[PDB]
C-alpha cells in the first residue's frame, strides 16, 4: 500500500525510510548463493552469516554547489570494516550481493536531484590512466571529475541502463539498490577487483529558499548479502 | 538419418513486434496511467492506447536484425598485419581493439560469450603500395601464451607440430576458420575493474583482464616475399551470449588498451542557439 | 568424382555469410556457462529502457547541465518551454540517448516512442504544461493554440513526479528512414514535432527559487523496430590503436 | 523459406564435426525487457498512481 | 540407406573429468588416508574429500583434447626435401625424426600403430631463396625397399607401373594423401633396444629397427626446373593406437638416427640460490 | 607420480637434484622447502611427468599432490609441516603464516610417505599454464608451497645428521588441460641428419 | 552438434574405400589408470596404511 | 586396529601421527553446539564453520634438562590468530570446543615422560597473586614454577582427574584431546574468562644416549571446534 | 594382512623376504602365453617348464658412496645360464615374461634409498653411441654414466612412469616386480633384441652411523615365466 515507507533487517541492523521510491533489485535478480554446477573451487566454502551480512554506514560526504559526483568500489570500501572485512582479507576468493541504502534529507524548501548508480565492472579513465586512488578508493570513496562522461567515456545519460534510483528532494530522501553478484566467473579476489561501483552524480544542483546554504550531508550504507568465501590463508588488506 | 539429422538443426525467427488494441475515450478519476515516477528507476509503463484514441493494429514486423546474434554477426576487421620483405615474418596481438567499430558495437554489453569465424584476406603490393603480382604460400601459425615465438623466416618454430597452422596462397581465395569460446572464464569480459596482477597496482596493468588474451598469429611467407604482403584479418563473432547492457561508448576511443578520451567539451550531441527553436 | 558446376559468386567473401566452417581447434571444449543476471537476447530490450535527453543543447551549456531544462516562473501567459524535432538520426539531442544511439547502428524505424519528464523543482513549487506531439507537413507550432491542435497531455506537477507523453506511430508508410541524408531526400521521412509549453505558469513562495529544471527521459514502445544496418557515423578513427 | 511473412526458416547444416563450426543462430530468443525496466521489488500496474 | 550407414561412424567426446563430493571434519584413529608408501611402487591414493572438507562440484570439464587421437592428430613438418635445377630430381627418407617437435611427441609411448595423412606443400624460388613464379607438375613416386631409384629427371623408373605417384602442381592446391598402418610388425617402435642384424654389433646398427623403414619417396619437376623448389612434407596421424608410456625426451636431440645427448650439465629445470625462497 | 627436480640450488648436479637436504636443526620452526605453485616456467615442476605434459598445454584445471617420502635412517625422528597456500601474497615467511593455509602435518614412521593434496582452489575454472609478462598471464598465479620442521629432525648419537626428503607429484583424477602449445624447451638449428 | 556442454558428437562419413582413409576419431575411449598408478598384487584402500 | 595410527582432518587442515596412544575425549563429551534450552542471549549466532574450526599451530618449545612445564590459557592462546581469533575480537561472547594435539619426537635413545593435562577453570596462583602476563600470556604460553603444587596449591599427582595423556617417549610422540566446553553459563567472553589450560608437565626428566643434547622441541597445536558467537561490536583484543 | 612379508616359489627355488614393500605387477598384467591369435610362427613351440621357469641369482654388487647404478638387460643376463639360456641359445624365438627380486638389506644404523626400474625397449646413449660391451653387458651387467638422464636423454625423475618400487633402507630390503612380455611383435630372438632392462639406481646415497663402512652388497634374482620358443636350430650364443 505504501511504498514510500520501507524496513530493511539485515543481521543486529535495521534500516528505515518514511519517503522512499520503491527498492531497485537490480536486473530482477534477488542476490543467491553459488551453486555446485557452478562452482570451480573444491574446499567448502565459509559462511559467515549475521557477522558479515549487515548494514554498515561510510561517513557522511557534504553536498555542496559545486559536487560533481561521489563514488566507492564494492567490495573495496568495505574491505576494511567488520567482520565482511575480515572473512574478504583472509580469504583469496569471495562472492556475494549487496543492499545499498542511499540518504540524503533536505527541507520541502530545497530543491536538487542526485542519480544513484550501481555501475557493475565500472573501469574507469580520463585523460591518463588512473592510479590505485582513484580506482580503489577505499571507504571515504572518490570524486567524479568528468560526470557528464560517466569517468569512462560513455554518457551519464544513457546510464540510466544500470540499475538506478533517484532523489529527487521533492519526492524522496532514500534510494534502495539490491545488487546480485555479477562476474564472468563464480568468485573472484575482493582486494584485485571491484564487481560493483555505488555512483552518486548530482543532476539537478541543490537549491535553497535563502542564500545561507546549511549542510546537507549524503550518507551511503551498505549491507554484504549472501557471501561466501574460498581458499583461505593468512589476511592481506590490498592489492599493493 | 537420425545421424544427419543430429547434424541439422532447424532454427526460427518469427517473433514479431507488439501489436495495437483500439481504445475509447476514457472520463475518470480511476485509472492514471500517464502519471509516472521516475525516481524509482522504472520506465514509464504508459501505453498508446491508454493515452489517445487507438485503433487495432495487427502485428507484422519482425525483431530479428535487433537480436543479439544478428547485431554481432557478420565480419569486421580486426587486425591488418603487414609483412616486409626484409624479414618476411610479422604477427597480429589477438583482440578486437586496434578497429573502432567493432569495438564500439562490443561496448554495449559487459560480458560476452561467442565463437569467432576468422578470415584473411592477403594483398600484395610494392614498396610504394601499388597492387602487384605474387604467388606464394604463406602460413598463420596460432602462438598460445608460452609457446616459443618465431623469430625468422625459417625458424624452426613453424614446424608447427603442436600449434595449429593455417597455409594459403596470396593470390588464392581467403582462409578462413572457426574457433570455439576460449576464455578461462564462463564468458569474455569487454571492460575491467581491477588489475591484471596481485601485489601490483600498476596504471599499466589496470583494466588488464588477462583471460581475454589468447596468444598471437604470426605470419611468414614460405619462402622470402618478393614484395610486402598486408594481411587484413576479419572476424565475425556467432553464437553469442550477451549480459549486462553498458551505456555505449561516445568519446572516441584513444588507446588500445584502455578507456582513456580526450573529454575537452563535455557534449555529444550538437548545439543550437535557443531551445524552442531549432 | 560428382559432376558439379561451380558458378558465379565463387570464393567471394561476403561479410555477412551465413555458412559453417572448419574449426581450427575441432577437439576443445569450452567452459560451462554460469548463471550471470541480466542476460540479453535482444537489442531492443536495452531500446526500451528510458534514458536521459541531452534536452539543454544550447551553445554555451556544458557537462551535466545539458540534461536539465529551464523552467522559470513566467511574466507572460502561455509561453513555450521546448521545441525538438523528432528525429532518430542526425545529430540533435535525441542522438545521444540510448534509443538515438541505437538508432546510429540502423537505416529504418517504426513504432511508437515515449518522452517521460521528471520535475525538479521544490516541494512547495507548483506549475502546469502542455507536452505537444504535432505530426510532419508543416513547421513547428509556433503557439501554445497551434500546438495544442496536435497529440498532446497536460501536465500537473505534484506528488507523482513524473509525466509520460507518448509520442504514437502516425506515418504514411510502415517504416521511415533513420537518417536525414540530403542527397537522397530523406526529409521525406520528417516525422513531426514535440514541443512544450506553459499551461499555466510556475508558482513559487516569496524567496523560493524561481527557476527549477526538467529532465526529459526517452525510449521506445513495445511496438518499435529498426533495420538495415549500418556504420555508426562519429565512431570512427584515423590510425590503428596502439 | 520460399515465401507468413516476416518468417526466417532455416535448417542450419553444420558439415564440421565442432559445434563452433556451425553458421550463425537463427532463433528468436525470448525477450524480459521487465528485468531492464521495471526492475523494483512492487509491480506498479499502468493504471495505479505509482508513489505511495 | 544402410550402405552409407557402413560410411559413417558415429563417434562421441563426451567423458568428463572427476567431480567432488562435499566432505566433513574426521577425528579418528580408523582412517588414515594421508599416510602413504611410495616404495611399493604405486602412486599415493588420498583424495581431496578426505584430505581437506570439500563442497561438492559437479563434473563438467572434458578429456579430450589430451586423448592420445587428439594429441597427435594433427599435422606437422617431417620433410623439406629441395630440388635444385640441375638434376630436377630430390628424394625424402620416410621417417618422423629430421624435425624435433614430431619426434619428441612420439616420445611419449613406445609402440604406436596408426595411420598417416601426408600433406605437401611445393615451393619455388630462386637462387638467393626469393619467392618466384614457376607453374610446372611435379610427381612424387613412392619407392619402397628394394625398388630401383630413379637417377636423373628422365629415367624410365618415373613410368611408375607399380609404384604409387602423386602428381600434383607447383602452383596448385596441395597434394594430400592418406597411408595404412604398413609396419609388418603388428606397432611401430619409437626406441629400440637391440640390433639391426644378426650376426653384427656394429653401433650404427644399434638401435635401428628397420621395420619402421617402409622406404623413399622420389621427387622431380615433369620438366627441367627454372627454379629451385622446396617441398614440405607434413604428417598427420591418426587413427591411433599407444603402448608403454615412457620419460619423454629431455635433452635436445642431435642425430636422426639415435638417442645421443650433450649431457655436459645434468639438470633439466632452472637453478636458484636457495631452496626456501624463490 | 613423478619425482620433482626440487632441490634446484645452483651448483647442485644430477641424481643430489632430487633429494631435498633435511637436517637436525639448532632453531626452533625452521623453513625446509619452499615453492611457487606453477605448472609453467622453467621452476621444479616444470620438468616432471606432469610439468612437463603442462609445455604442449596452454591451460589447465584441476586438484594436484605432492607425495613425500622421507629417507633417514629407520632410528631418525621428525615432524614436518607441509604447506599450501592460496595467492593473493608472497611466500609464507613462518610457519605461524604458513599454518594459515591448507596443510599437513607428518610424522616420520614406519609409513614413509605423506601426501599434500593441494586442492583446486581457484576463481576460475581453469588457470594458464604459462607466466606470459607481456600478456600478464601472472593473472593465474596459483599460490605458494612450503614445508617446514613441524619440530625437528632427532638422531641417536653420531647418526648422519643430515637425510633427504624425494618430493613427488602427480595430477587428481579431477585435472584437464586444454589448447596445445608447441613445447619451449623442444628445440633445433639444423635439420637432423 | 549445435550445441549439454562439453559433447562434441560428429557423424564421420569417409568418402573413400580404405579406413585409412576415413578422419580421426572422435570417441573418448575408456581410461584404466590404475594399470599405471595402483600396479601392485594387494589392492591397498585410500583408508588403510599401506605397509603391513 | 591401530589406535598408534591418527589423522585429525579440521577444516583446511591435518594432522597425522604414527605414535598415538589413543584418543582422550574429555569427561566422554564431544563438543556440541548451545541447544535452544539452555541459551539466554537471544541474537541470531554467527557459526563461522571451516573458516575458524581448524588446527592452529604455536610456536614450538625446547625441552631443556631444567624445564619445569608449560601452559597455554584457552581460548587466550588463539584469541590473536586467524579467523577464531577475529571471530573471537569482534564479539562479546563465545563458546566453543577444543582439539589440542601436543607433539614430540626423541629417539629409542632417548627417555623422558611429559604430563599433558587439559585443565578446566585453571586459577593459578604462587606466594602471590599472579599478573596478566601470567593468567593470560597469549599464544606464547607461561611456564611453571610451582610444577608440583600445580600453579594451584593442589598436586600434580592428584592431577589425574583431570582430562589427560602421557608422552613417554619410549612409547608415543604424541597426545591428543577433545575438549568440551566447559562453564558455569551457557557463552561467556573470550578476554576476559579462559575455560581450559593447556598444561604439559615434565615428569620424567629428558635423557639421552648421549652427554650432547640435541634440540627435543614440543609443538602445540590447537582446533577450535562447533564455536558460536554473539553480541556482535567492534573488535576488542584484550581484557587490559 | 602383511605385504611386509612375500614367498615366491618358481620350480625348485623359493625366494623369502620379510621387509617387502607389495608386488610391482607392471601394467596390472601377469605373464601369460601366446595365444593362437596373436601367434604367427606355424611350429609347434618348446615350453620347457620348470626347467628353465625358476629363480637364478645373479653375482652380487657393492653399494659405494660413488654409486650411479647398475642394470642388465634381459633376456641378455640370463642368456648364458642354466636351462632357459639353453632354450634361449638353440631357438631363433622367444617369447616370456620376468620375476624379479632385488635384495639390498643393511641397519637401522644406515640410511640410503634404491630405486629398481624395470624398463622395456630401453634404448640407450650418452654422447656417443654405445658399444655392444655395453648394450648387451650379459651377467655381469652394466653401469650407468648419467644416471640423472636414465642414459637415454630422458630423466630419471620422470622414470616413475615405468614399472618400479624402492628400497628405502629404513622401510625395506627388497623389490619384487612380475614383468609381463612386451613387444610390437608375438616372439622375437633372444640374443638380437632386449626387451626389458632392470635398472638399479641411488638416489639417496648409501650412509653409516660411523665412518667405517661395511659391504652392502646388492643381488639380483631373476625368474623367466611362461616361456615359449620357436625355431630350433643348433644353439646360437651371441648377436657377435
Ligand atoms: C587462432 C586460433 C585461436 C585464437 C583465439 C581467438 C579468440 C579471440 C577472442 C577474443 C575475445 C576478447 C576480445 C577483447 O579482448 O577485446
Ligand atoms: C549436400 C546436402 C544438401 C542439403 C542442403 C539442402 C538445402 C539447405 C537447406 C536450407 C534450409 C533453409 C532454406 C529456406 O527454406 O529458406
Ligand atoms: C608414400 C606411401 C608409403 C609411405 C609409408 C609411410 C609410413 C610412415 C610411418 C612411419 C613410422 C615410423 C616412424 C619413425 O621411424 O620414426
Ligand atoms: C554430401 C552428403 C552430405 C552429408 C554431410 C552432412 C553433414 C556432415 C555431418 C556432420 C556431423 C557432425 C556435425 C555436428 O553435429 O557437429
Amino acid at each position: 500500500y505504501s511504498d514510500r515507507v520501507a524496513q530493511l533487517t539485515l543481521g543486529n541492523s535495521t534500516i528505515t525510510t518514511q519517503e522512499a521510491a520503491n527498492i531497485c533489485v537490480a536486473y530482477g535478480c534477488w542476490p543467491a548463493k553459488l551453486s555446485d554446477t557452478d562452482a570451480t573451487s573444491v574446499d567448502k566454502p565459509t559462511e559467515p552469516g549475521v557477522s558479515a551480512d549487515r548494514f554498515y554506514t561510510l561517513r557522511s560526504k557534504p553536498w555542496q554547489a559545486d559536487s560533481k559526483g561521489w563514488y566507492w568500489k564494492l567490495p573495496d570500501a568495505l574491505n576494511n570494516t567488520g567482520m565482511f572485512g575480515q572473512n574478504a582479507q583472509f580469504h583469496y576468493i569471495y562472492r556475494g550481493g549487496w543492499a545499498v541504502h542511499v540518504q540524503c534529507n533536505a527541507t520541502k524548501f530545497h530543491q536538487g536531484t542526485l542519480l544513484v548508480l550501481a555501475i557493475p565492472e565500472h573501469q574507469i579513465a580520463t585523460q591518463e590512466q588512473p592510479a590505485f586512488d582513484r580506482t580503489m578508493p577505499g571507504s571515504e570513496g572518490g570524486t567524479f571529475q568528468e560526470p557528464f562522461w560517466l569517468e569512462d567515456g560513455t554518457s551519464l545519460g544513457n546510464s540510466l541502463i544500470y540499475p538506478h534510483q533517484w532523489i529527487n528532494l521533492r519526492t524522496n530522501n532514500s534510494a534502495t539498490l539490491i545488487l546480485p553478484y555479477v562476474n564472468a566467473i563464480p568468485m573472484d579476489s575482493a582486494i584485485r577487483h571491484s564487481n560493483w561501483t555505488l555512483a552518486i552524480i548530482p543532476v539537478a544542483p541543490l537549491k535553497y529558499a535563502a542564500e545561507t546554504t546549511p549542510l546537507v550531508p549524503i550518507t551511503v550504507t551498505i549491507a554484504p548479502m549472501e557471501t561466501e568465501y574460498n581458499g583461505l590463508r593468512r589476511a592481506i588488506a590490498s592489492n599493493q | 538419418g537420425k545421424m544427419l539429422k543430429d547434424a541439422i538443426d532447424k532454427q526460427v525467427a518469427g517473433a514479431l513486434v507488439a501489436g495495437t488494441t483500439t481504445s475509447t475515450h476514457s472520463v475518470a478519476t480511476d485509472s492514471t496511467p500517464a502519471l509516472q515516477a521516475a525516481e524509482t528507476g522504472a520506465t514509464s509503463t504508459a501505453r498508446d492506447e491508454s493515452m489517445i484514441e487507438t485503433r487495432t493494429i495487427v502485428p507484422t514486423h519482425g525483431i530479428h536484425e535487433t537480436s543479439v546474434e544478428s547485431f554481432f554477426g557478420r565480419s569486421s576487421l580486426v587486425g591488418m598485419p603487414l609483412l616486409a620483405t626484409g624479414t618476411s615474418i610479422t604477427h597480429w596481438r589477438i583482440d578486437f581493439r586496434e578497429f573502432v567499430q567493432l569495438r564500439a558495437k562490443m561496448s554495449w554489453f559487459t560480458y560476452m560469450r561467442f565463437d569467432v569465424e576468422f578470415t584473411i584476406i592477403a594483398t600484395s603490393s610494392t614498396g610504394q603500395n601499388v597492387t602487384t603480382e605474387q604467388h606464394t604460400t604463406y602460413q598463420v601459425m596460432y602462438v598460445p601464451p608460452g609457446a616459443p615465438v618465431p623469430s625468422n623466416q625459417d625458424s624452426f618454430q613453424w614446424q608447427s607440430g603442436c600449434n595449429p597452422s593455417v597455409f594459403a596462397d596470396t593470390d588464392g581465395p581467403p582462409a578462413q576458420f572457426s574457433v570455439p569460446f576460449m576464455s578461462s572464464a564462463n564468458a569474455y569480459s569487454t571492460v575491467y575493474d581491477g588489475y591484471a596482477r596481485f601485489m601490483d597496482t600498476d596504471p599499466d596493468r589496470y583494466g588488464i583482464l588477462p583471460s581475454n588474451f589468447l596468444g598471437f598469429m604470426y605470419f611468414r611467407t614460405l619462402e622470402d616475399a618478393a614484395h610486402q604482403v598486408r594481411f587484413r584479418i576479419y572476424a565475425k563473432i556467432k553464437h553469442t551470449s550477451c549480459w549486462i547492457p553498458r551505456a555505449p561508448r561516445q568519446a572516441p576511443y584513444k588507446k588500445r588498451y584502455n578507456l582513456v578520451f580526450s573529454g575537452d567539451s563535455d557534449r555529444i550531441c550538437s548545439n543550437r542557439a535557443s531551445l524552442t527553436s531549432y | 568424382g560428382l559432376p558439379t558446376k561451380p558458378g558465379p559468386g565463387s570464393y567471394q567473401f561476403m561479410t555477412t555469410d551465413e555458412d559453417c566452417s572448419p574449426c581450427i581447434l575441432p577437439d576443445f571444449q569450452p567452459t560451462p556457462e554460469i548463471f550471470i543476471p541480466g542476460k540479453v537476447n535482444n537489442l531492443l530490450e536495452i531500446a526500451q529502457v528510458e534514458s536521459i535527453l541531452e534536452a539543454n543543447n544550447r551553445e554555451g551549456v556544458e557537462g551535466v547541465e545539458r540534461y536539465v531544462i529551464p523552467v522559470s516562473v513566467q511574466d507572460a501567459l502561455d509561453a513555450q518551454i521546448y521545441a525538438l524535432r523528432l528525429e532518430l538520426g542526425g545529430s540533435g539531442p535525441l542522438s545521444s540517448s540510448l534509443l538515438g544511439t541505437l538508432a546510429k547502428h540502423y537505416t529504418q524505424w517504426s513504432g511508437s516512442v515515449e518522452i517521460t519528464c521528471m520535475f525538479t523543482g521544490t516541494f512547495m513549487t507548483t506549475g502546469k504544461v502542455l507536452l505537444a506531439y504535432t505530426p510532419p507537413g508543416g513547421d513547428m507550432p509556433r503557439n501554445r493554440e497551434e500546438a495544442m491542435l496536435g497529440t498532446h497531455v497536460i501536465w500537473d506537477f505534484g506528488l507523482q513526479s513524473s509525466i509520460t507523453l507518448v509520442i504514437p506511430w502516425i506515418s504514411a508508410s510502415h517504416f521511415r528512414g533513420v537518417s536525414n541524408d540530403d542527397v537522397l531526400n530523406y526529409q521525406y521521412y520528417a516525422a513531426g514535432h514535440v514541443t512544450i509549453w506553459y499551461q499555466t505558469n510556475m508558482v513559487i513562495p516569496p524567496g523560493f527559487p524561481n527557476t527549477a529544471g526538467i529532465i526529459m527521459m526517452i525510449a521506445a514502445q513495445p511496438n518499435f523496430s529498426f533495420r538495415i544496418q549500418k556504420d555508426r557515423e562519429d565512431m570512427t578513427q584515423t590510425a590503428i590503436l596502439q | 523459406g520460399a515465401q507468413g511473412g516476416s518468417t526466417i526458416n532455416y535448417n542450419n547444416i553444420n558439415y564440421y564435426s565442432h559445434a563452433a563450426s556451425a553458421a550463425q543462430n537463427k532463433q528468436d530468443f525470448t525477450q524480459d525487457p521487465s528485468k531492464f525496466t521495471q526492475p523494483i521489488a512492487d509491480v506498479i500496474k499502468e493504471t495505479a498512481v505509482p508513489l505511495k
